[PDB]
DNA sequence: ATGGTTGGGTATAATGGGAGTCGTCTCGGATGCAGG
DNA sequence: CCTGCATCCGAGAGCTGAGAACCCAACCAT
């Protein structure tokens, strides 16, 4: 909403269009660097401030809250490196 | 840190939430209602979940970093980041076990397969309504003895564990026939008015008077309610011995002397079945203690028990009664299913379900079947079904579920912080009653509301009236709900998001700009590139460091002139991105470089609307910015405007004149005529001269002079070359319609100035006068058909940059010259032609004999109707003819005719509703009325007429409201069908292909005529040549793309009966995992050359296909005087037709069979013959004694598509489902290519079922896909085994799409518990092979820039790649 | 479905006593209070112990802190009895089925008190269990000898316990039981004042009409700790998409120009 | 049905007030509303407007009272007519209903009179709906106004 | 040492609830019933 | 015993913008 000072949807069909046009890149900053990934847009934000070029992305935090609401409904959802070793996408803050 | 390649979903053990948890959650308490903190052991507690604070415990003792991971020993909370709230988990531990839903209610119930339980038993159990038997015990039910997992309701239960026994009152003044202790068959009758009905002992209750004897003479004692008898019945009594024990130690009754006692008048009766014990001295068992046949019951063993039973000791009478019973095991709701659950031995099952799949019954085969695939399933991935039983439940990290204050000073909550409290409440007050040693009711009871609260916690409103708060009846959102549906987290979350350095505004037309140019708002561009603008600021000496730049762009007013000149420098070279919705195509978005404007507006190009679908009535776009140098590389070289002219749906351009700029090129080239002259004779061309000069003769009239035919214009103006034509029209000579004679490329042209006008615009367009010459038609005016084809092969000949700047000029001068052209619309240029008057009386006549040859009687209601029906019809199409030829011969150049005919505006039927007649109308049923509107809209409509149109205007409203949801919901099945599909390879291989036909038959003469060029062309156009082809002594070598010219030439060839059809690569042939091959695929349409590897040719195709049918299928329909959207959905969706049609299974000939009554088909071949029973109605489409091939139809109608598979083969079906789609298409005047329906169908065709599983593990009748199947195939080859036997199977696009290898794209396609809860149980793992996965992972999607084959691309220049060989020659 | 109907023929499957059986049932019931003191006071355990294994062995196994070698070896100590003891032994065992099958007569009662306590945050099953825990406490510590009808002293334990069930988790913050009955006697107070007044009163009103100690800063202090929170799902705007928590920001991270 | 009033220009609240609305607690909703409940029937004459609707998901859901239209005490709209009695027109205007409108011969308000007598031997008219041609003496109503 | 918070008690008799919802349409699978 | 045939239940249905008892006494917290 203007009112909030909020910022346009990029909804289901227009990342199909994005996806259409092969632009990997481009999608991957607006999933990423624009919308959710917190370390990553404020990595972006200094980086341009800096003038240096913004970095790489990284998980967006909305796949953080699918996991943990799979979790609630007592389902083990893990990520998984190229040998089957756990990757562990959130840093280590919730491991006892 | 390890790249992600996987993501594993499965169940979850008591053990693994355990584990997740940082401590249980004891209250139900939120937060203090004074102080604003969280309760201790609470749904917030900072002991549990981490710290509100960064770095600081609850009570204040460590307020600084260098304490992470220690805990405060007084307030308990470990010092660390206050972000791990929102990720540190709770458990909450049932007092009793309950049931996780999904595993219960989704049908098939995987509980219920895995126990051998129906829905209903389970229902039963699970919610304490009847109970499941374990360890029967020899028990006895109606003389049957009871088997394990037999159901008893309470009352039998009852019956069995207690035994059996009644009460009957007796009235007051009314004694009994019988004494106390004696046994009573059944019917015996107690009393003048009382009948027992069962047998056993009987005994009195409450007798009202006792009889005490005195050693004779009796006497009798009364007994009141409030006191009790202590004295057994028909036992002596000794003095001072008590006999009627009292509340009062005065008013008790105390024996005065030795005497029998005994009881009289009872209150009621009460018969038991049990087996009697006296005893005379201290008994071993209590009251309360179930015993066995011989054991120790009184008198130190004298006396033993005979059956089962519960005892207990009646001291009054001194006697044990044995009530015969049972130590049944019968058990009720989730902790009986949990028992038999981890009792299940999943080896021997898997070898039962194994026997039992040689049953040569379908049906008994197909559920074995069906309970093989569970148990199979829990076998592979490890997982137990005892964790299917919930015994700790996880409690989600609190900042998901905030209790935030609002700006008002008001709290916000979730609803999973309520149905948490209720599932908490109930847990404590269960485990309270249960410390109290309660009684049964109440403690079912209590935990069937606990497996209602875990029910609705887990998934609310799914049995049952939902749970809603108080004073509301909005539904509470469960954890289902937010995963789950349009409004939750996957599709409005992950699959799509909301983004920063984005605007929106309204859009106006930009005629000034470039194609790849946009107009942008000068505030709309300060805001967007804020960022990369402070640093210009700083960089500069506009400010001295950031924070000062952002303070001074704070405030309106603050903002100086350079900052402008900073932006313009910060934007020079890059580009942003515009969107429209809805996004269709991928033309929805579109890159374009910034031109800073004045105002608010955005300014868009004229020749991009069409692809946006945008008109200038309101419409408002968005932009975006990409940020990177891979993001701004992506835009300028994929996505520019500039670079997409051609439509990647069929070919041809997008990008193209329209509107004025059609209107005005038409104009300036239409030439001239009059009738002045009207074909004089002339001998020499100085008298027609002459005859022009005095005035007799027209310039543009067609005479004939010395047997030729010209006009007096072509002998008097011969002009040296173009300069001087155009020269003589700018002194009013000439018209710019006038027909002379120019010298042009060394040739004399009779044309008028305004065609050269139109080449020479060309020539300097593209820079070259031969290749401008070749391209136009010079002799036709231009109009939207010929500008396309002329911007076509500009960009065959020439390439988009010439294409583009050519594309300007067009625009430019056409323009120009609408201006000054002079159209118009008055309401005399809607031109009335005479005959229409004659045309309506006419109709007046015949109408008349209509009537008569209705009122006298040769003639019914129906074909009145009818033919009343059919003169409209034709009244109307002699009207719209009697106009457009007005129009074409009185006035060529009247507004409404010209911009038909060019193009830019109307159709025929629009025109005929302005100028000749509305015609008939449809009332709200459907049917037509019997009048007609005869009155135009520039004569006027009467009331009634007006009200009559208004049904259809409506209808049509509501057609286009309810219509475009469900062709969006095609597109999105679509894309969720095919979104894994790209270009990976160069080259498959393969040597399969199909044969695209040239000739199509014909329903009507059985014959072969050539099919549309349209058709061909989009079956053939840009496709890989599978073979090669000899044509008019040409040759069309292997691996040729076909371009446009050579299906032109293939066309020609077959009209001369050279060729037939033509062999083609095809995506139903291509043999790539997970996509296509270059070769199969072909030209990216888009670009008229072969398709790139790692396009993403899937997501095209859908788009390709959803795009024509959300606007422009059965847009605004114009009430005027199995088919559209539906007939597409159902092919696609694989629906059986209701209109189905008969087809011939096998070959033979064809005898129809006629009677009075009834019709029939027999087929007879050389082997057998087999018949089809008819309706008399239907239509046959064979004769008797004719010839039918296997499949082919023998009535009209709609195909079914799988008894066309069983019939025909998998070819034919994918041949019969795209000629069937492009049908409706082609219809409606949309292009489409036939690669993307290809495209689609393969997907369909993608599974396979087992007839024969021959030496593998697989089952009969388990459906999975082709490859794998194929695979296992050449492996078990390879071992030397006998190979799988499996049949081609057709799903829909839904069903399909659902059946997919990835559980996260199926999961956020649809269906999501069943997908979610078939994963878990399966312990699938994901591995991350198409876009939507990676789209919802966050990651770079493997297309495009992201694809394999071309990302790790290097650059480096000459001088670095030198001296690292320099390096390396050491 | 539908548990109410099922707990309904459940609690309607159990006839209703007279007033002669439910007299005998309370008599016993107290004698075997008596007999588990007596026994109590013999061997020397703790009374409430003993209580809990005998109604263990009067349920049987199928109710499992107490081992069960633990609760079979008490019960085999208490095999050890002569004679005048036993008695004590049989006579608790009738008393505790006495407590049982009176608690399972009686619940019809708590049925009855319920059924006027609803709409109120709590749902009516909740309702019926919490009456059911008051109607233990009321078999308890009945007194049989004054005659009095069982309702009549089963009553008064019944709306205790729903009143304490409804002061303590009707909200989801919890306040405490003062602080609520004072809530609820002020909003008596403001609508006997309505009333009177003909229109709304002001906090000058409730504060007098409270009694000494109560000003208007008071009253509204309480009305704002009174406030209950609203859900972040409820529905904003005629269409079903928008939420509450679409327009609430979070202020507790860093904003990226903060964080730079 | 409670809805914050539109004022953008007096006419606005004038429309506002005289909206119709099929949704509402007890009423339609939106999405599963088919194409019959949203068709201009053919009572809907001098009752509710055919023109003026919403476009979008609301077409023929929401609709307006008609300029002459009455909503009488049991709910039913009404709409006036003239009565002509011999083929003369008279000023008496009778309120009818759907029901009781389906029961006559009624007249275009346009047909063509001398004084007050139908000056025109043929006379458009609707017969329940369907247009007809009729004598002027099989009249029975007139149309107040288009 | 003070308020704020929590646990316990009341004795004629009382003994099975109450709102609600009826104008979508199809489609696909699971299933009980009818026939042979 | 097999089979087909109504029957019932569950899951879908375009995008963007905006919008109601009272009292009394003991007991931890700060
Ligand atoms: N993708 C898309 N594009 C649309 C749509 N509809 C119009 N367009 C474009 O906009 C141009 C001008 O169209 P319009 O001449 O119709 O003007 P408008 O802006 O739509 O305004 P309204 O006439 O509707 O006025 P209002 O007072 O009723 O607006 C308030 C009420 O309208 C409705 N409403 C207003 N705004 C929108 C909106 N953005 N989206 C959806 N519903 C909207 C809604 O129901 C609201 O509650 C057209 O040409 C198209 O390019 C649409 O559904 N989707
Ligand atoms: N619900 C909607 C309504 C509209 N739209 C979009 O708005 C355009 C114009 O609809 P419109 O009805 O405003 C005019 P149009 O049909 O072009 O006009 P004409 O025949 O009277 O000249 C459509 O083509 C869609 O792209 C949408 O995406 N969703
Ligand atoms: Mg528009
Ligand atoms: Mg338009
Ligand atoms: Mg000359
Ligand atoms: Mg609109
Ligand atoms: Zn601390
Ligand atoms: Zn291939």
């Amino acid at each position: 909403g203007k009112a909030q000072f909020g910022g346009q949807r990029f909804g289901e069909m227009e990342v199909w269009a994005l996806e259409a046009y092969g632009a990997a890149h481009t999608l991957q900053e607006m999933l990423t660097l624009k919308s959710d990934d917190i370390e990553g847009r404020n990595a972006a934000y200094e980086a341009i401030i800096k003038g240096e070029d913004v970095p790489e992305p990284s998980v967006p935090e909305s796949f953080r809250v699918l996991v943990k609401e799979l979790q609630a409904l007592a389902l083990d959802v893990q990520t998984l490196d190229e040998k089957d070793n756990p990757v562990d996408i959130f840093e280590g803050l919730a491991s006892k | 840190k390890k790249e992600v390649r996987k993501v594993r979903i499965a169940l979850a053990s008591p053990e693994k939430i355990r584990s997740w948890s940082y401590g249980e959650v004891e209250k139900p308490e939120t937060i203090n209602y004074r102080t604003l903190k969280p309760e201790r052991d609470g749904l917030f507690d900072e002991r549990i979940f981490g710290p509100i604070k960064d770095y600081e415990c609850a009570c204040g003792k460590y307020k600084r970093q260098r304490f992470e991971g220690k805990v405060c020993e007084r307030c308990g909370v470990e010092v660390t980041k206050s972000i791990v709230r929102r990720y540190r988990m709770g458990h909450i531990e049932l007092a009793t076990p309950a049931a996780h839903i999904w595993f219960v209610k989704d049908v098939p119930s995987k509980i219920g397969t895995l126990l051998d339980l129906s829905a209903t038993e389970l229902e039963q159990v699970l919610y304490f309504s009847k109970y499941i038997v374990l360890d029967p015990k020899g028990a006895i039910l109606n003389g049957v003895p009871v088997e394990k997992r037999q159901l008893l309701t309470d009352e039998e239960y009852r019956e069995l564990r207690y035994g059996k026994q009644e009460t009957y009152p007796l009235p007051p003044g009314v004694d009994a026939l019988v004494k106390d202790g004696e046994e009573v068959v059944k019917g015996q009758e107690l009393a003048p008015g009382v009948v027992s009905r069962l047998d056993g002992v009987a005994l009195y209750r409450f007798p009202r008077r006792v009889r005490v004897e005195y050693v004779t003479e009796p006497k009798d004692y009364r007994v009141q309610p409030h006191m009790n008898v202590v004295v057994p019945e028909g036992a002596r009594v000794e003095a001072g011995d008590k006999i009627v024990a009292a509340i009062d130690p005065e008013e008790e009754v105390i024996a005065e002397a030795e005497g029998v006692v005994h009881l009289h008048e009872p209150a009621s009766i009460l018969v038991v079945k049990a087996r009697v014990y006296p005893f005379e001295d201290d008994v071993e068992v209590s009251t309360g203690d179930r015993v066995a046949p011989g054991d120790v019951l009184a008198d130190g063993g004298k006396v033993k028990s005979d059956v089962y039973g519960r005892v207990e000791v009646d001291l009054v009478r001194n006697v044990v009664r044995v009530v015969e019973s049972y130590d049944i095991d019968a058990r009720m709701g989730a902790e009986a299913i949990q028992q038999l659950l981890k009792e299940l031995d999943l080896e021997a099952l898997e070898k039962e379900l194994l026997e039992e799949m040689k049953h040569p019954s379908r049906a008994r085969r197909a559920k074995a079947r069906k309970r093989l695939e569970v148990v199979r399933a829990f076998l592979d991935s490890g997982n137990r079904p005892e964790w299917m039983i919930l015994e700790a439940v996880p409690v989600l990290p609190p900042d998901l579920r905030p209790m935030v204050q609002v700006d008002g000073g008001r709290f916000a909550t979730s609803d999973l912080n309520d149905l948490y409290r209720r599932l908490i409440n109930r847990n404590n007050r269960l485990k309270k009653l249960l410390a109290q040693g309660a009684p049964e009711i109440i403690i079912r009871n209590e935990k069937r509301m606990l497996q209602e609260a875990v029910d609705a916690l887990l998934d609310n409103g799914r049995r049952g009236a939902p749970v809603t708060n108080p004073g509301s009846d909005r539904p509470l959102r469960s954890l289902t709900d937010i995963l789950s549906g349009k409004q939750g987290r996957f599709r409005q979350n992950l699959l799509g998001k909301r983004v920063d350095y984005s605007g929106r505004s309204v859009i106006v037309v930009g005629p000034q700009l470039k194609l790849h140019q946009c107009g942008l708002p000068k505030r709309m561009a300060l805001e967007l590139f804020k960022p990369f603008l402070l640093k210009k600021m700083e960089e500069k000496g506009i400010a001295p460091n950031v924070k000062a730049a952002r303070r001074m762009l704070e405030r309106q007013r603050d903002i100086k002139d350079e900052v402008w000149d900073a932006l313009e420098e910060v934007i020079h070279g890059k580009v942003v991105l515009l969107n429209r919705a809805p996004t269709l195509h991928r033309l929805g978005i579109q890159a374009f470089q910034p031109v800073l404007v004045e105002g608010q507006s955005i300014q868009l190009h004229p020749l991009v609307c069409e692809a946006f679908n945008a008109d200038f009535d309101g419409d408002q776009m968005a932009v975006h910015v990409p940020l990177s140098s891979f993001a701004q590389a992506e835009a300028r070289i994929q996505m520019l405007s500039a670079h997409n002219l051609l439509s990647p749906a069929s070919g041809e351009p997008l990008a193209k004149p329209s509107r004025d700029i059609i209107l005005g090129l038409y104009y300036i080239t239409q030439v001239r005529k009059e009738k002045k002259g009207a074909g004089l004779e002339f001998a020499t061309p100085e008298e027609a001269l002459a005859a022009h000069e005095r005035g007799e003769v027209a310039l543009n009239a067609p005479i004939k002079v010395a047997g030729r035919e010209t006009s007096v214009g072509r002998l008097k103006y011969v002009f040296a070359n173009p300069d001087e034509a155009l020269l003589a029209v700018a002194h009013g000579i000439v018209d710019l319609q006038d027909v002379v004679t120019v010298r042009y490329m060394g040739k004399r042209l009779e044309t008028s100035p305004g065609r050269i006008l139109f080449a020479r615009i060309v020539a300097e367009a593209v820079e070259d006068e031969k290749v401008a010459w070749e391209l136009i038609q010079l002799d036709v005016p231009q109009e939207k058909n010929s500008l396309k084809d002329l911007v076509y092969q500009a960009f065959l000949r020439l390439g988009m940059e010439k294409t583009a700047r050519l594309l300007d000029a067009l625009k430019y001068y056409g323009f120009t010259f609408s201006t000054t052209s002079g159209i118009t619309i008055g309401i005399d240029d809607a031109v009335i032609p005479e005959e229409k008057k004659q045309y309506l009386e006419e109709a007046d006549r015949k109408l008349l004999q209509i009537e008569q040859a209705y009122e006298m009687g040769f003639l019914t209601d129906r074909e009145r109707y009818d033919q009343i029906l059919q003169l409209w019809t034709e009244t109307t199409e002699k009207v719209t003819q009697a106009v457009f030829k007005n129009f074409e011969e009185n006035y060529p150049f009247n507004p409404l005719y010209v911009m038909a005919q060019s193009g830019a505006r109307g159709n025929p039927q629009q025109i005929r509703q302005l100028c000749g007649l509305r015609g008939l109308m449809q009332k709200p049923s459907g049917e037509t009325f019997e009048v007609p509107v005869r009155s135009s809209f520039r004569e006027g409509l009467t009331v009634l007429e007006y009200f009559i149109s208004s049904h259809g205007a409506r209808k049509g409203g509501a057609d286009t409201a309810l219509r475009t949801a469900d062709s969006g919901y095609l597109t999105r099945k679509l894309v969720d069908v095919t979104h894994e599909i790209v270009v990976r390879e160069a080259d498959c291989g393969t040597t399969n292909y199909i044969s695209v036909p040239l000739f199509q038959p014909d329903e009507v003469t059985r014959s072969l005529r050539l099919r549309k060029r349209a058709d061909i062309e989009a079956g053939l156009y840009g496709r890989v040549l599978a073979r090669e082809v000899e044509v008019l002594g040409v040759r069309l070598e292997e691996g040729r793309y076909l371009s446009m010219d050579d299906v032109h030439l293939l066309i020609k060839a077959a009209e001369a009966g050279e060729i037939q059809e033509v062999p083609v690569r095809s995506p139903l042939t291509c043999q790539t995992r997970y996509g296509v091959c270059q070769k199969c695929y072909g030209y990216d349409l888009s670009m008229a050359r072969p398709v790139s590897i790692g396009e993403a040719v899937g997501i095209v195709a859908a788009q390709s296909i959803g795009e024509p049918g959300t606007q422009l299928t059965m847009r605004t329909f114009h009430t005027g005087g199995t088919q559209g959207l539906p007939r597409v959905i159902e092919l696609f969706e694989a629906r059986r037709p209701k209109a189905k049609a008969v087809i011939s299974e096998i070959d033979g000939v064809v005898r129809i069979e006629e009677t009075e009554e009834k019709l029939s088909v027999f087929v007879e071949s050389e082997g057998f013959s087999k018949e089809y029973k008819l309706p008399k109605e239907a239509r046959l489409l064979v004769k008797d004694g004719d010839y039918v091939e296997a499949g082919q139809p023998l009535t009209r109608g709609a195909i079914d598509p799988h008894q066309l598979l069983e019939a025909k083969g998998p070819e034919a079906v994918e041949r019969y489902l795209v000629e069937e789609i492009q049908k409706v298409y082609r219809a409606q005047g949309v292009k489409l290519h036939d690669k993307h329906i290809e495209i689609v169908v393969r997907q369909m065709m993608k599974y396979v079922e087992v007839t024969d599983p021959g030496d593998s593990r697989l089952l009969e009748g388990q459906v999975l896909e082709k490859w794998d199947v194929e695979a296992l195939n050449e492996r078990l080859i390879a071992e030397g085994k006998t190979p799988v036997a499996w049949k081609p199977l057709l799903m829909g696009v839904t069903k399909s799409a659902l059946s997919t290898k990835s559980w996260l794209s199926a999961a956020s396609f649809q269906n999501t518990t069943h997908v979610l809860t078939e994963a878990a149980i399966a312990g699938k793992k994901d591995e991350l092979i198409g876009l939507k996965e990676n789209v919802i992972l966050g990651r770079l999607i493997p297309a495009g820039t992201g694809s394999d084959f071309v990302r790790f691309t290097q650059v480096v220049d000459q001088k670095t790649l030198k001296a690292i060989e320099e390096a390396r020659k050491e | 479905s539908d548990p109410v109907r099922q707990y309904l023929h459940e609690i309607g499957q159990v006839p209703l006593l007279t007033l002669e059986e439910e007299v005998e049932l309370a008599r016993k019931v107290e004698e075997g209070m008596e007999a588990i003191k007596k026994l109590s006071e013999i061997t020397g355990l703790d009374p409430d112990l003993i209580r809990e294994v005998v109604r263990a062995k009067i349920l049987g196994s199928a109710r499992v802190t107490l081992d069960p070698k633990t609760v079979e070896e008490i019960d085999q100590k208490l095999k050890s009895l002569p004679k005048e003891h036993k008695r004590y032994l049989h006579i608790a065992r009738e008393g505790e089925a006495a407590r049982q099958h009176l608690i399972e007569a009686n619940l019809r009662l708590v049925v009855s008190i319920a059924k006027k306590y609803t709409g109120r945050g709590l749902s009516f099953l909740d309702l019926i269990q919490e009456g059911n825990q008051g109607l233990i406490r009321a078999v308890e510590k009945f007194e049989y000898k004054r005659r009095f009808k069982f309702s009549t002293y089963a009553t008064w334990w019944i709306r205790q316990a729903i009143n304490r069930a409804i002061a303590d988790q009707a909200r989801t913050i919890r306040i405490p039981v003062h602080m609520v009955e004072t809530i609820n006697k002020l909003s008596r107070t403001a609508r006997q004042l309505q009333q009177e007044l003909g229109r709304e009163p002001t906090y000058e009103e409730i504060a007098e009409a409270m009694g000494p100690g109560w000003d208007a800063k008071r009253v509204e202090e309480t009305l704002k700790i009174a406030q209950e929170p609203v859900s972040l799902e409820t529905p904003i705007g005629d269409e079903k998409d928008s939420f509450y928590g679409d327009f609430i920001p979070d202020e507790h991270l860093p904003s990226p120009v903060d964080a730079a | 049905l409670s809805q914050f009033k539109d004022e953008t220009n007096p006419l606005s609240s004038l429309r506002h007030k005289r909206r119709i609305s099929a949704l509402g607690p007890g009423g339609l909703t939106r999405e599963r509303a088919g194409f019959d409940v949203r068709d201009v029937h053919r009572t809907h004459y001098g009752r509710i407007c055919p023109v003026e609707t919403p476009e979008g998901a609301n077409i023929g859901l929401i609709t307006s009272l008609a300029a002459y239209a009455r909503v009488d005490e049991l709910g039913f709209i009404r709409t006036p007519y003239r009565r002509v009695v011999g083929g003369v027109v008279t000023d008496e205007v009778v309120y009818m209903t759907a029901t009781e409108e389906d029961r006559y011969t009624i007249a275009q308000a346009n047909t063509p009179l001398e004084g007050n007598r139908i000056a025109a031997e043929r006379v458009v008219a609707r017969r329940k709906g369907e247009p007809v041609i009729v004598s002027p003496e099989e009249v029975e109503f007139m149309d107040v106004s288009p």
